[PDB]
């Protein structure tokens, strides 16, 4: 337990170089259904 | 993981105001290894963002436009935590 | 991980059959 998820944090940034473009949807959706995918420690430090 | 381990509290997650960032801890990175995942309701915009703290802890952060009875849930690696999903409304400009 | 993992991904979308068992 200290790796298998930091595993993961790579497979999202090139699961976006494999569909490459992008996704979204709003407007149409009233409830603002949005969430936070965040990764362990994000880009700034805090440890 | 540890959804049940899992740290979740504050001043926003309890209410807030409309237009006003309404702030909140979750912490759960002791817990053991998991990403962590949430899914943000509101009938408005909003804008995440992570500040620092100086224990280093947590506390997340978004703003809302709409007045009136708001709700983010809450997930971590992907399993609602107990007492799910968290109903979080905004009251009035404090005044 | 666990559970997580695969059914991790918000992005809501499963063309390909549901693995699980």
């Amino acid at each position: 337990k200290k790796k298998i998820t930091i595993h993961d944090r790579k497979e999202f940034a090139k699961f976006e170089e494999e569909r490459a473009r992008a996704k979204w949807d709003t407007a149409n959706n009233p409830l603002y259904k949005e969430a936070t995918s965040t990764f362990t420690n994000i880009t700034y430090r805090g440890t | 993981g540890g959804a049940h381990k899992v740290r979740a509290g504050g001043p926003g997650l309890e209410r807030a105001e409309a237009g006003v960032p309404a702030e909140f801890s979750i912490w759960t990175r002791e817990a053991g290894a998991g990403g962590l995942a949430i899914a943000v309701e509101g009938p408005s915009k909003a804008e995440i963002s992570f500040e620092d703290r100086k224990d280093g802890s947590c506390g997340v952060a978004y703003v809302v436009q709409e007045p009136g009875d708001y709700e983010v849930s809450v997930k971590f690696n992907e399993e609602h935590i107990p007492d799910s999903p968290f109903v979080v409304p905004v009251a009035s400009p404090s005044g | 991980w666990k559970v997580g993992f695969f059914k991790r991904n918000r992005p809501p979308l499963e063309e390909d059959d549901e693995e699980g068992e």
